[PDB]
Formats: C-alpha cells, structure tokens, sequence
C-alpha cells in the first residue's frame, strides 16, 4: 500500500458515493423532506445502515 | 487566551513556503529523544533564523518535533517568545485534553480499563493517531497488520542505531518485520498525539493537509555521500568551495535557513549529518484492527473495526519542491488527503484530478484508494471531514472536534448524564 | 437512434490471427511457467 | 472490415430501457481508454 | 470444565479398543466469530497418519484411491463413499461459554488448582471447550501424525483446520472411604498451557494438560522420524492442491477448445450486438480478464461450488432417475388416456454458479449464484438473479464471466454473449481427494429439531450470554 | 585469496573513489572486516553505502 | 471558495463538473479579459484571431 498509490489513480474511472456521505449534504430542515432519498437507511441513532 | 499562538499556527501551517528541511529533519530525528538531543542546537538556530527572515513558526507540522522543541529548547538557544509559543501549543493540547474526559466522575475502572476511556475516544487506546512514531504501551485488543496477518510479538524487532545493522538497511523496502525503536508511548502522550493530529491539525489547516513518505535510502546515499561528509575530522575557506563540497541539493536545502555567520554552512551540514545515524526505514502504512470496548461490544459483537495509520512517514501541509523525485504521496485518512499536494507530488494523481475536477474539493469527498476507503469500519467518518472543511480556525473549533469524539456507550451515556452534559 | 443486430444461434464472433497467436503463446508460457498457487502456499 | 458475422441481414433500431434486454452501447474512446487503463492494472498486482 | 473431565473419563474407558488418547482444546475469538460460537452445533475431528491415510479407511489402500471419470451416474463413488467418509469422522463433546473471561482466573474460580510457571493472564471474549483424540495404533505415538478440526453450524456450513502432532506435543513427551476421580482431578489441577497453530498458520488455539490425565501412566513412546515428516509434508501438499488443479484443468480446457474452434466463438447468451464496435479491444480485454481469473481463482470458485453437491448421496439416485426419464420413447396412447399423469420433465429454469471478473478495476467475485433460463424466441441463455432480476453484466464491456452448469458443463463468456463451451474433466484426480476435501455435512439428530425429516426448522438453539443463562 | 573480494566490495559495490584508501579511513577497515562476512546483499549497494555513512556519523559523535 | 457551493457541487454530468453549472466563475467558457496562457480545455470554446 505504501507504493501502489499511483496505480489506483492511474485509471481514469469515477468512484461511487456512499450512503453516509450522501446523507451529510442535506440542510437541517431539508433533511426530513421526501426529497431525501437516504432516509430508508436511518433506522438507528447509535448504528448506521 | 492563547489566541496569538493559534494565529501564528494558522499562518505557518497554511504557508506555501514552509521549509523543505523541516520534513527531512522531522523524519531524521524520527521522534527519538536522543536524535533530537544530537541536533538540538541546529534546530534552534534554524527556527530563530527562519522566524527572523519569514514571519512564521516552523517545525509546527510534527507533534514530536514541537513537543521536544518545547521541552528541551527551553534552557537555551531560543528567545523567550518562540519558546512561549511552543509551550502555548503544548498548553492548548493539555487544555483540550482536560475537556476530553470527565475529570469529576471518572474515579474507577471497568474490565481493567480506565473509566475516562469509556467516555471519550481520545482516552481510548484502540484509537490510534494517524501518524505513529512509537508503538503504544497498550495492545490488549489491537491487532496491527503489516502485510496480511497480525503481527506476532516475534515479528516486531527493535532496531539498534549504534553498530552495524546492514541487513536492516537492506530490508528497508520490505514490510513483514516491523522494526521499531525500543520505546513505547504512554497513555498520556498517546492522548496528546491523538489530540494534536485529530483536533488541532484539521481545524487549523482546514483539512488541506496531506501525508507523504520518502525513498530515504536513495535520498541519503546521494545527499550525504559527498566526500566532505566522509572525511570528518575531530571549513571557513569560501562559500563557493562549501557549495561544491556539499552538493547542489543540500545547498538548495540549507543555504539560508540554518547558516548564520557564527556557524558557516558546512558546520550546519555536519550537524544534520550526525543525526542520520538514527536512519529509520521507508514509509509504511499500517492497518489497525480492534474490537470495541466491552460496553460498546453488546451490539454487533463481531465488529472488527479497521483503522489506518502511517509509520516512518510525515504529515505535510505543502508540497516539497527540492525533494520531489525522492518522495511519495500517501493519502490514507479522510484528513491529510489534500488533492493538490499529492497531485503536485505525483503525475498520475494529477492526471486523475484534472480528468475529474469535482474531486479537487477538500470536504473529505476525495476518493481514497480502495484499500483505505473503508469509511464505515473507521472511527472517524464523513461528518468530521465535512465539519472541519469549513470550520473557523478558533481554538473552540479544536475543542468542538474533541467534544465530537464523546462515545455512545451506555457507560459513557451514564457519565455524561450524571454530569448533566 | 442506433441500429443493433438481434442475437441468434447462427451468428459468430471471429478472432484475428495475431490475437489468437498471442493467446496461445500466453497459454504455453503459463503452462510451462510452473508458478502454481499451491506451490506458493507450500513455500 | 468484418469480424462480427450475423444471422440477421438487417439491423434493428434499439429501444426499451436497459432493464429489459442486454445491449452493447460502446463509444470508441470509452473502449480504448478502458483497455489502455486495464492493461497496466493487470501487471501491478525465485 | 466438565467437558474435559468427562472426555478424560470416556477416553480412558475406550482406550482398550480405540487406543486414542484425549487432547483438551479451548478456542477463542481467533478461530471463530462470536456468532459462530453462539450458534455452534457439532465439533468433529479426524486423524491422518504420516502416510496420508485417514483413520477409517483400509490400511493397504482402498478403491477410493482410484480416479473418478466425470460421469454423473457413478457420481464420485455414489453413496458408499459418503458412508465411508461419514465413518471416518468422529464427534467430540463440547461446551460454549459466551461471556468474556480469562482462563487462569476462571479455573482458579473453579475447583481446579492451576500451577503454570508464570501467572500470565490470557483473556478471551468467549470460550468454546472441546477435547479431541489422536490414535496410536500401538503404545507408540508418531510426531508426523496430523489432526483435523471441524466446527459445524446448523446451516450445514463448516470450516476445516489441520495441525500435526509435533506442534501439539512439542514439549509434552519430553516432560517424562474411597476417593472419586473428580476430587483428585480437581486437587491435581493443570500446569502447562501452550499455543498451537494450523499448518497454514491461520488459527491459534490453546491446549490444556491436566496432570491427572489417564494417558500419562501408559508409559507410551513417541518419536518423529525425518523421512516420516517429509512424507507428511508431501501428502499435505497433495491434499491442499485439489481446487487449484481443478482450476488449471478448466484453464487448459478453455485454451484447448479456443484452439480447436479456430478462435471463432458462437453466441450462447442472448445479447444485442453491433457490427461497428471495435472487437479487438474486446478480445484483448478477454485476454486480460482470463489472466486475472487464472490469478485470483480460489477454493470458492464456481467449479468447486458446483462439484460439492454432486458428491452428496442424493446425486446418484437423482442421476439415475433423470437419465431414465430422458431415456424414453414416445408415450403410448394407453398411458396417456389411462393411469397416472405424466412424469414432470426437467424445469425451464436452472440454478447456476459463476465467476465474474472485471478489467476496469482489479475485482472478481467467485461465489456468485445465478439462475439460467432459455429465451424461447432465440433459444439462447438468459441469466437472472436470485430475486428474478436480470443480470446486466453481460452488457458491460469490461466484464467476462465464467458459468458452470450442475452437470459440469462450463461456459466462458466475453462481452456480447459470444461463448466458449467445454466440459469439466475431473478425471485428473483420485476419488479420495475430491471426496475428502469437499463434501456437504449430513445432519445427525440432536436437541431442538424434529425427528421427522423434512419438517420446518424450529428456532435455532443459540446458547447465548446476552440473556440470563437458561435452565 | 582476499584481495579480489576486498577490491570487489570496496570498488564494484561501494563505488568509493580510489583516493580514499584503507589507512585514511579506519572505520572503513572495521566495517570491511564484517562486510565480507556476508556474500549476499551486493545488488542494493546503496545499503552498504548508507551503513558506511551512518557508521562514519556514529564515529564522530562526541558522546 | 464563496463563489461555488462546496457542500453540494460534488458530482458531474458532462466534461464540466457541477461547479460549472452553478457559477460562471468556474466554467471554461468565460475567459478573463487579459490572457497569456490558453486554458486546459476548449471543448465548446473556439478562438477567432
């Protein structure tokens, strides 16, 4: 892992987002609205899904 | 009111012109007390001269360097102002560590673990600082991975700097035997390391930091292989003669940074040279696997948490220019993953970034390598990067980052609630 | 709007001669190499 | 220029969503970049 | 605790016939997850001597050493091979302790007087207790013998570990009213605790040596001849290589049929194609994907996963019935008008396993299940997911997929569905290797399950520590 | 003999210039006493170079 | 920094990133009044001397 870093970036292909990172980008009041697609994974405060 | 030191820290960390030799001396001393004591005068003079010519506080990038500077350089060789700035940095560390725990209620232990560790992750030994100099004293549940398998206590072998060690230098590129110094960080300095790297650094640098490692073996056998260093007797001829003797690279590195008139360039080069005997090894990236505490472990018992740290590496805030071809960029954390620094360091990363300009941002959305990209198994996740990417550089931001690491365990909830937090 | 061909039993994807040469050279080199995985584990 | 041989002598125009059938949509640049990136990736990893 | 004492008593009782001495084992979070310890059903052990012969197979060599020849009728020996391998596996007595503890303090808190050289506490989140036996044919025990360990869960899943005697007994053999045996057992205690590793260095497990163990007094002899251990090593090499030689056979078959057909690959999976796609890039991607599959193939590749159910005893009778049902002429009108309804033919859908390899980023998936059905309008194959969803990886230009059928026919697929087809040649290996390395566990009755076979599974027993202990 | 192997390690491996001789560098002779004891690790000559460098550094420490 | 929306513009739908669609200060079609170096990309941009 110490030297294979450029090989990961050597291919020019995108890296998909994740559910938590997509969940971060909502405003406080906008979070609860139906436009938030990540709500189905928010079943528990202490545990993420 | 430690504010004036934090403004100095912000100005020096965000400085493009942060000196080249700072990283090299950081990796050369390697965080070893004896190595710093050997180079004690050189670093003090370099700090004084650099602060005089450039209005910034250098050496701020490495925790070990700043703490050893604050401790040892107090007796002499520094003016009271700079010493007070370094001491104020250590004092900020201590101040936020007091906030980290609940000092009033944490009298006791549970499962032979201190009751403050259950409250905050800062006090938990299972949380490692992203940059490591010495292994911690506690390894109860921590399985450290070097190549594939966990490191049995037989694979860890201490290095001795005094005599020989030719095969150890030959094994520098290799990974499986984890050579370490024969020192173990205590819990207090472990917490201080965690504080400095998690709370202070991203808050001051606004997540624009990055990590790198050196092909140090190839660097030193041409930076110091000049005949001037070989034939050291137990100078003062001319400036040009000194430059030819020392070489172009070292001349570029050291010329005006530690070369006061009371000590010509060659003496400073010799001072830096003696420190090389504590040579260390190549940069490595270590994986930390650990099950949670026995109160957190009630749900999801099989959750082995995956954490990554850098060993024999450095934390940098600007890309080197004289050390480019001998350096490797290693973005590993969601802190210390500035696209600009690693792009300037390596061509492939630069091409990937230019192809995808939206990754150029610094909110922690930069795609880490697939090996390091385990967000869920990490202790720190996306909200820490998102908050730190836009937080103000006030000390209260550092203490807010510290407060966010308060744990969710039922014992932690009890201790928070009895204090009415 | 693009035009596509419908699958059926009769159709076939041919191979260039050079590609087939390279595939067979790689197959022969792999067979003669002797770098078996169980040998790695035994080592 | 012929490597593909087809039973049907006249091609049909594509339709319907990609969930209904398997089709090969393939820009030349995409395929060439895919190959040239994949070739080196295989080499990376007595 | 009680399992070790009971096992000592039981091995003492039967040592006259079996001549197995007991070896007490305790395992922790290094060998199995907390879920696996919480849901463990059976623990099994099997002894293999230095000649590579299992305890339970004829000494002079058996018919299982003969090769198998790819036919589904005599499927790798039929039910008799399954019965032999059932006979060779022996079952031990075990206990599960789900709450965190350290063995030193736990045994001191029990009646046993531990007497280890140094008071180093060894902590573990959960403990599973077991005792296994290793057989000495006479009063002599060999250091080249190897002992296998298996843990069995209610889903029929199992994991295999094997370690040899010289690690188990590295130093043990060099250290040489009325009283109830329990009293002197507790009063004599234990003093030596050692760590043992699997041959592959993958599992750490602890062994306890109770001084009042009956095997002490037999003054048995122990030795480890060098040629004997060399034989053990080469036999182990022979055992470990089964899946890899099978994968190499698949490789060589793929290359052979690719040579035979002149490189012209006909379509076998239905997918739309274009005359003006560059197929040279597709061919080179196929080469790279094939090389990557050769590199990353594992024990859980589709070919082994499909071979595994072929070895179950039901396969031979099912093969006979299916072949007899295919071996039919046109039905007479009498049977159509009168009598039972016609026998149901083979279904229009099948269950398959496949290996998918990606060239864009280094990534393969091995234990992938897929459902196969034939498209009526074209007669070609369509791959559906386990939920019924259509598999789109056929369209993806960076992907090549290897499929294997239940009857050991395999399809190699590059983009567009143009395929390479050949049969698996399990001819290369003896029946013993295939039948020993892989075989589905067959359940033996225990607590909490219906005596009537085929009934719905009740609640999993799940001895647990998160609840108050049940009584 | 030993002259061939000694000249090997000092010139082909170490690439040190000839004008620095044995008597002009005592730590060089002390290291060459142990350097010849290993026949491998002669491909990464930079390792021997680095060891000689840090042993020279160790010699000139006043502590 | 203030010109773009750093917390929302993580994505892409062309050669142009989302930052190009939210602010003209980022996209390459608006050249500065004074130029010495030609920019990296000129997909839908042409220079007429």
């Amino acid at each position: 892992a110490a030297r294979r870093i450029p090989h990961f970036y050597r291919v020019r292909r995108e890296v998909p987002r994740t559910v938590n990172e997509m969940k971060q980008d909502f405003v406080v009041t906008d979070f609860y609205k139906v436009g938030n697609i990540t709500l189905y994974t928010e079943l528990h405060p202490f545990f993420d899904f | 009111d430690y504010e004036e030191t934090l403004r100095l820290f912000k100005t020096t960390v965000t400085s493009p012109n942060y000196p080249e030799l700072c990283y090299l001396v950081d990796v050369l001393v390697h965080g070893n007390v004896d190595a710093f004591l050997l180079i004690r005068t050189f670093v003090a003079r370099c700090i004084v001269n650099m602060f005089h010519t450039r209005q910034l506080l250098v050496f701020a990038h490495s925790y070990a360097l700043v703490t050893l500077i604050a401790e040892h350089l107090a007796d002499g060789a520094l003016p009271p102002q700079l010493l007070f700035h370094y001491r104020n940095l250590v004092a900020v560390l201590r101040l936020v560590t007091r906030i980290s725990a609940l000092p009033g209620l944490n009298n006791g232990q549970l499962a032979e673990e201190p009751l403050s560790a259950y409250v905050n992750a800062l006090h938990d030994h299972r949380l490692w600082p992203p940059f490591v100099t010495h292994l911690p004293r506690n390894m109860e549940g921590v399985q450290v991975v070097a190549d594939r398998q966990p490191l049995n206590p037989a694979n860890i072998e201490a290095r001795h700097h005094g005599v020989s060690d030719v095969p150890r230098l030959g094994a520098m590129d290799a990974d499986e035997p984890l050579f370490v110094d024969d020192y173990r960080a205590t819990d207090d300095e472990w917490t201080l390391q965690k504080v400095f790297y998690l709370c202070l650094m991203p808050a001051m640098t606004n997540n624009r930091a990055c990590g790198l490692g050196l092909n140090l073996k190839t660097l030193l056998v041409d930076l110091f292989y000049r005949p001037a260093f070989l034939l050291m007797p137990a100078p003062e001829d001319s400036i040009a003669a000194q430059r030819q003797a020392v070489g172009e690279m070292l001349t570029e590195l050291v010329e005006d940074v530690a070369t006061d008139a009371h000590t010509p360039l060659l003496q400073a080069c010799r001072e830096l040279f003696l420190a090389v005997q504590f040579v260390g090894e190549h940069v490595k990236v270590l994986e930390v696997r650990a099950p949670l505490d026995h109160a957190q472990r009630q749900g999801l018992p099989d959750f082995i948490s995956r954490q990554h740290v850098l060993y024999n590496g450095c934390c940098v805030v600007t890309a080197p220019k004289t050390l480019i071809e001998y350096s490797l960029p290693v973005p590993f954390h969601r802190f210390y993953s500035n696209p600009t620094i690693c792009a300037a360091l390596s061509d492939d990363i630069k091409r990937y970034v230019t192809e995808f300009p939206h990754y150029h941002r610094h909110d922690g959305g930069f795609p880490l390598p697939t090996a390091f990209a385990h967000e869920y198994h990490n202790w720190l996740r996306s909200p820490f990067s998102r908050y730190s990417a836009t937080c103000p550089n006030v000390l209260h931001s550092v203490m807010t980052l510290a407060a966010m690491l308060y744990k969710i365990s039922p014992v932690s909830l009890v201790l928070q609630t009895k204090a009415h937090i | 709007v693009a035009v596509f061909f419908e699958p059926h039993e009769e159709n076939v994807l041919r191979c260039p001669e050079r590609v087939l040469r390279r595939l067979l050279e790689d197959a022969a080199v792999t067979m003669r190499g002797g770098g078996w995985r169980e040998d790695v584990l035994m080592d | 220029m012929s490597l593909l041989h087809t039973f049907w002598r006249l091609p049909v125009a594509v339709f319907f969503e990609p969930h209904e059938e398997n089709v090969l949509r393939c820009p030349e640049r995409v395929l060439r970049r895919l190959l040239e990136d994949a070739a080196v990736t295989m080499r990376g990893g007595d | 605790m009680e399992t070790h004492l009971y096992s000592d008593l039981a091995f003492e009782a039967r040592f006259a016939d079996d001549e197995q001495l007991p070896l007490h084992l305790v395992l922790d979070q290094e060998v199995l997850s907390n879920e696996e310890a919480e849901t463990l059903r059976y623990v099994y052990y099997r002894n293999v001597d230095s000649a590579g012969r299992s305890t339970g197979r004829a000494p002079g060599g058996d018919e299982d050493d003969a090769p198998a020849s790819d036919d589904a009728e005599d499927a790798v020996g039929g039910d008799r091979a399954f019965d032999r391998e059932r006979r060779t596996w022996q079952r031990a007595c075990f206990r599960v302790l789900p709450r965190p503890l350290e063995l030193l303090d736990y045994l001191r808190q029990s009646g046993l007087t531990v007497t280890l050289e140094k008071e180093q506490r060894v902590r573990m989140f959960y403990a599973v207790f077991t005792t296994l036996g290793l057989r000495c044919p006479d009063n002599r025990l060999s250091g080249a013998q190897t002992l296998h360990l298996r843990l069995v869960w209610p889903d029929g899943s199992y994991r295999d570990w094997e370690f040899l005697a010289r690690d188990l007994l590295r130093e043990e053999m060099e250290a040489n009213d009325e009283v109830a045996r329990t009293d002197e057992w507790k009063g004599a205690g234990v003093s030596r605790l050692r760590e043992v590793w699997d041959v592959q260095h993958r599992v750490r497990l602890r062994v306890l040596w109770y001084v009042n163990s009956f095997w002490r007094s037999r003054e048995l002899s122990y030795d480890d001849h060098e040629v004997e251990l060399y034989r053990a090593l080469d036999a182990y090499r022979a055992r470990i290589a089964v899946e890899y030689v099978l994968i190499r056979a698949v490789r060589d078959e793929i290359y052979a049929v690719l040579r035979r057909d002149g490189g012209a690959l006909p379509q076998r999976f239905a997918c739309h194609v274009s005359r003006n796609m560059s197929w040279r890039v597709v061919w080179e991607l196929c080469r790279h994907a094939l090389a990557l599959w050769m590199d990353w193939a594992d024990v859980r590749s589709c070919i082994i996963k499909a071979l595994t159910p072929r070895l179950s005893r039901g396969a031979a009778a099912a093969a006979q019935r299916a072949r007899r049902q295919r071996e039919r002429s046109a039905p007479k009108p009498q049977e159509l008008l009168f009598g039972p309804r016609n026998e149901s033919g083979p279904p229009a859908e099948q269950t398959w396993y496949a290996d998918v390899v990606r060239c864009v980023r280094a990534q393969v998936d091995l234990g992938v299940e897929v459902r196969a059905a034939r498209c009526p309008r074209t007669g070609l194959w369509i791959v559906r997911d386990r939920r019924g969803r259509l598999r789109r990886w056929l369209s993806q230009p960076e992907v090549c997929v290897l499929y294997v059928t239940p009857d050991l026919d395999f399809y190699w697929v590059l983009p567009g569905g143009f395929a390479v087809s050949s049969r698996v040649t399990l001819h290369g290996l003896a029946q013993r290797a295939l039948r020993d390395r892989f075989q589905n566990f067959e359940a033996v009755l225990a607590r909490g399950m219906h005596v009537e076979a085929g009934r719905q599974e009740p609640e999993t027993p799940r001895v647990s520590g998160r609840r108050l202990p049940f009584d | 003999k030993r002259d061939e192997k000694h000249r090997h390690v000092v010139n082909v491996v170490l690439e040190l210039p000839t004008e620095i001789s044995e008597a002009t560098h005592p730590v060089l002779a002390t290291m060459l006493s142990k350097y010849t004891r290993m026949s491998s690790l002669f491909n990464d000559k930079c390792a021997f170079k680095l060891d000689l460098l840090r042993m020279v550094a160790v010699s000139r420490t006043r502590r």
